[PDB]
């Protein structure tokens, strides 16, 4: 069927407080390996 | 309002303040998003995970954040008095948000302000003696066709009427929770009296692709 | 030698693949006007008083920051630059407080000097100015902040050179404040150059202060006892009383510094 | 062509524009989004620079720069630095709202836009700077963006073409000025939102000191549309060098305020009378317009007759397009009012780093303030027009030039009104 008239968006309805971290939290594991800049600070 | 900072009692370095294991966790996946020597980098996203935990910044979130990034404070000092989120006095639980820029001042949101300060008995700044609720007025926040709008803590209320906002703060103060939306008869940003525009199917795959793709 | 030849009023000069527009002028013996340049500190590039315009370009460029390219002339004494010259002054005295005499930085001030040369003679201001808390980082440095035009020399020393990061700007705007944020004492072993490089009244010398006044003063150019490294230092008295110690510019002992023990 | 406006739906580059269809993966493939894309990918970045080139896409950010011409600073080799796509997803201009409704509604769109574009520019990973103020868009963008790496998309061997990309999302703190590139570049490394000063361009050293290019949500997200449609077909539409189509947020006082998908040359007049019905009082009521949100200046009921909201015939009327944000104000307000609460927002939003925004702008929101009331001698018009002049060119970044515009456009076009203004001030008190 095709559908007009209904807002498909309801999922931020049940978003709390920490769900953007949460989310980061679950991608941090398909991530590729970050560049390293030769040290490990620039006051190092 | 001032951007220094005096050691009052409930205010110090020693005002107890430390993460969450889970929030450890949380810190650990912020900090290997960016690259390596570039750890300083994530001072914005934690510095707001330590207003998520307290709902506010004393000065030992502050010294945490410089303290787990190995960072000077001083350059904690400057993200959290430079951006107007990080709230570095002790605010309401829902700290609520009328935005009064010109297409809401236009759409009459001064009506929703005088609403809101005559509903909870505060102004502009100030704090319900019960500590729920934080009246401010804060810049564009971005929903310019859903003005009049203001914001509850993660959350847009839009559209609104003073009836609106009236039947919002009925809502929470009962400990309910409302539907973050438009509060007129449209559903996000279309215009009100029917679609004038993508009333027609979306075609799918394949629809216009050139040749040789 | 990759030299690149540049224009300074049409003046022919050979300049460095990276030289500013400032040092292209500094080589044929011209002075830009600047407040947050300082040539041991990093760029800035944060109060635009060495707004210059280069001919054929409608846009000052920024003399401190911008490199020059190959064949720029380099307007110096141009309508639009001094216009700029004059509308920033006009700016930068805006909200600065009317304490040129009870300024210990007054005829010793960057401000009043190129205010004189560069700016214009007269006000527009009909509003009320800002006033800013006055910081305590020590007993060596007297800090009355409102007088701060916001340049960052502070920070860039005490991060650069002192080492310190504990010098910064909190705030936002108009409402910008440069300082600790907290009750904290900058005492490194270089406090005291923070007096020297302030273009302003906003950091003078607490154990100097108020007692002299630098057009009566003597200077005499002698020599530091304090530690081996031999700072070249000036002995400024007024009617044979030692008033004050700055430093000298010397490039292989004491850049233009000197310690906390010498000031 | 020689009319514009009056847009078919099967030509829209945002569908489920509205939030009526899915906006997740199985909504976003049955729309046309992530379709071969692998055979984008790997055709290298000089044909999609090319796509992109030969579409006439400008700048959607707001300056209206050359994108292809933009993004082709970034094909060049390596010098042991990686490269940055980081997506300009701020967007605190008043009037502008599209782009809350392309991270809200059309996320996958995005999420292509930002391979397509690390592709094309040889880019490492995406730095999504969203708006802090935009938390629930961004679970939104994060939720589509594990759908995107859970089904193979990007990531390690991004849509099976040997290439990989990461896209990450970095929320704001609530700063206006975060929204310009150099500031947020300085957003993203964990400080203040301080611009930096050009030369440098951030395609030399942007953000970590990496090559960067900051770019638009709406000019990454239609760039899979262009590269799959095609060059010519985006470049149809508008006139020639304003190619394409735009969102427009019609704002203000109409009576329908909505985003909406408009082919790009469109007359205002035709715009407003069609997607929001009009002016609130019809289109008599009209006192004036800002065109394209708070940076630019308004124009009265005069120019709004005959003008086209493109790049090129707005500055013909000696305004800008920018945002593409038509806030509308009728015969009911007060016009200074409104500017000198431009000017507060301006104020408000302005991070202190150089001199004549921070001392200026102050002084000019006192002046409006006093303007408001009237509480000046008309001297005092012509001198604030001299204070936007030493304003406008003399910054770093363009939000003092987005300040001394709205006053010049102010003064230009209600001179009379001001002064009518303050003489009945100036009887009313004496
Ligand atoms: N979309 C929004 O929310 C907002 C948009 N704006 C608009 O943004 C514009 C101001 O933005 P700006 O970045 O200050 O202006 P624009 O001059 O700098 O910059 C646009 C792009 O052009 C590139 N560019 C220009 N000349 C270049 C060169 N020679 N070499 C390399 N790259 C070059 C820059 O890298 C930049 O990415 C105005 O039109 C304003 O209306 C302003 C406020 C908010
Ligand atoms: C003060 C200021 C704020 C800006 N805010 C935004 C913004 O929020 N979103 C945006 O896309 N561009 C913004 N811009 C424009 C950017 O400088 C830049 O043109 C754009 O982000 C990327 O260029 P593009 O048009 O090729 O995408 C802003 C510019 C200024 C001067
Ligand atoms: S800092 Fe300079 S301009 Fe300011 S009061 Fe002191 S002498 Fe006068
Ligand atoms: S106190 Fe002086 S040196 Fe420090 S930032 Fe202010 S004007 Fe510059
Ligand atoms: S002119 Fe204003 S917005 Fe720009 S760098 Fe300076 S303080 Fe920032
Ligand atoms: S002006 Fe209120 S949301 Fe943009
Ligand atoms: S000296 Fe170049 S801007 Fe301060
Ligand atoms: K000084």
């Amino acid at each position: 069927p095709f559908d007009n008239t209904t807002y498909k968006n309801l999922q931020h309805h049940d978003y709390s407080t920490y769900t953007f971290l949460d989310l980061n939290l679950d991608l941090s594991k398909f991530r590729m390996p970050q560049p390293s800049s030769g040290r490990e600070s620039p006051r190092h | 309002a001032l951007f220094v900072h005096r050691d009052t009692p409930k205010n110090n370095p020693e005002t107890p303040f430390d993460f969450t294991p889970e929030n450890y966790k949380r810190i650990e996946a912020i900090v290997k998003n960016y690259p390596e020597g570039h750890k300083a980098a994530a001072v914005l996203p934690v510095l707001d995970l330590a207003q998520r935990q307290n709902g506010w910044l004393p000065i030992s979130a502050m010294n945490k954040v410089a303290e787990i990034l190995q960072v000077p404070p001083m350059r904690v000092y400057e993200v959290a008095t430079f951006y107007t989120m990080y709230n570095r006095k002790p605010v309401g639980k829902y700290h609520i948000q009328v935005c009064t820029t010109t297409p809401c001042m236009l759409r009459n949101s001064d009506s929703i302000l005088e609403a809101i300060q005559k509903k909870l008995g505060i102004k502009v700044g100030e704090t319900t003696p019960d500590k729920l609720f934080t009246l401010i007025e804060v810049e564009c926040l971005g929903a310019c066709v859903n003005a009049p709008m203001v914001q509850i803590n993660d959350n847009y209320y839009e559209d609104l009427t003073p009836k609106d906002i009236e039947e919002i703060i009925d809502e929470l103060k009962a400990g309910k929770i409302p539907k973050p939306g438009p509060r007129s008869g449209r559903f996000s940003c279309e215009p009100a009296g029917g679609l004038t525009s993508l009333t027609e199917p979306p075609k799918g795959p394949g629809f216009g692709v050139q040749a040789g793709l | 030698s990759n030299l690149i030849e540049v224009f300074v009023d049409g003046q022919s000069v050979m300049v460095e693949p990276g030289t500013t527009v400032l040092q292209a002028c500094e080589k044929v013996g011209m002075q830009i006007p600047r407040f947050c340049y300082h040539e041991r500190l990093s760029v800035a590039g944060n109060c635009r008083m060495c707004l210059v315009e280069i001919e054929k370009a409608p846009k000052v460029v920024a003399a401190c920051a911008m490199p020059v390219m190959k064949g720029w002339n380099i307007l110096t004494n141009s309508e639009k630059t001094k216009k700029a010259r004059e509308g920033v002054m006009e700016f930068l005295l805006a909200n600065h407080p009317l304490d040129c005499p009870i300024c210990d930085q007054g005829g010793e001030c960057d401000l009043q000097d190129q205010s004189m040369m560069f700016g214009s003679d007269r006000s527009r201001f009909l509003e009320g100015k800002r006033a800013v808390e006055d910081k305590n980082i020590g007993p060596l440095v007297k800090t009355i902040m409102t007088r701060c035009i916001q340049c960052t020399r502070c920070i860039r020393f005490a991060s650069e050179i002192a080492g310190v990061d504990d010098l910064g700007t909190t705030g936002r705007g108009n409402d910008m404040q440069v300082g600790t944020y907290i009750e904290k004492m900058f005492m490194s072993e270089l406090s005291g150059n923070i007096i020297d490089i302030c273009p302003v009244g906003a950091l003078t010398s607490k154990p100097y202060a108020f007692t002299a006044r630098p057009w009566e003063t003597r200077k005499t150019e002698s020599i530091d006892v304090m530690d081996a490294v031999g700072s070249n230092i000036v002995v400024s008295t007024r009617t044979g009383e030692v008033m004050r110690i700055l430093p000298r510019m010397h490039e292989d002992i004491n850049e233009e510094w000197i310690s906390d023990k010498t000031r | 062509k020689t009319s514009f406006g009056s847009l078919k739906d099967e030509d829209r580059i945002f569908t489920n524009l509205y939030g009526r269809h899915d906006w997740r993966l199985k909504g976003a493939q049955s729309r046309g989004d992530w379709y071969k894309t692998k055979e984008i990918l790997l055709k290298g970045p000089d044909w999609i620079l090319g796509e992109v080139k030969t579409s006439g896409l400008r700048g959607r950010g707001g300056a209206g720069f050359p994108t292809g011409l933009k993004w082709s600073f970034m094909n060049k080799p390596s010098d042991g630095r990686p490269k940055y796509l980081v997506v300009n997803a701020d967007e605190g201009e008043p009037g502008t709202c599209k782009d809350r409704e392309i991270i809200r509604h059309d996320p996958h769109k995005l999420v292509e836009g930002c391979l397509v574009g690390g592709r094309a520019m040889g880019a490492r990973a995406a730095y999504i700077y969203i708006r802090g103020e935009f938390y629930n868009e961004a679970s939104n963008l994060q939720v589509a963006i594990r759908e995107a790496y859970e089904a193979g998309l990007i990531g390690k061997n991004a849509c099976g073409s040997g290439y990989d990309f990461d896209v990450f999302v970095v929320r704001g703190a609530g700063a206006y000025i975060c929204g310009e590139e150099t500031a947020l570049i300085e957003s993203i490394e964990g400080k203040q939102g301080k611009p930096r000063l050009k030369p440098p361009f951030p395609a030399d050293v942007g953000v970590f000191g990496c090559p960067t290019t900051v770019a638009n949500v709406e000019t990454v997200a239609v760039s899979p549309t262009i590269c799959r449609r095609g060059g010519a077909w985006f470049a149809s539409f508008g006139r020639e060098r304003n190619s394409g189509t735009k969102l427009f947020n019609i704002s203000g006082h109409v009576n329908n305020p909505c985003t909406v998908e408009e082919e790009m040359s469109v007359p205002l007049k035709e715009l407003i009378e069609k997607h929001a019905g009009g002016v609130t009082g019809g289109w008599d009521n009209l006192l004036a317009v800002i065109p394209g949100g708070s940076s630019t200046p308004l124009i009265p009921k005069s120019v709004c007759e005959t003008v086209l909201m493109d790049f090129d015939a707005l500055i013909q009327a000696q305004t800008g397009l920018g945002t593409a944000a038509v806030i509308v104000m009728d015969r009911s307000t007060d016009i200074v009012k409104a500017i000198a609460r431009l000017i507060e927002f301006y104020k408000h939003e302005s991070c202190g780093q150089c001199t004549p925004c921070r001392e200026g702008v102050d002084w000019m929101n006192k002046v409006m303030a006093r303007f408001v009331r009237g509480d000046a001698r008309p001297a005092e018009i012509d001198s604030l027009w001299e204070i936007s002049k030493q304003i406008e060119g003399h910054t770093i970044c363009a939000l003092g030039d987005g300040a001394a515009w709205p006053v010049q456009g102010l003064i230009r076009h209600f001179r009379p009104e001001l002064e009518e203004r303050m003489q009945r001030f100036a009887q009313q008190h004496q």
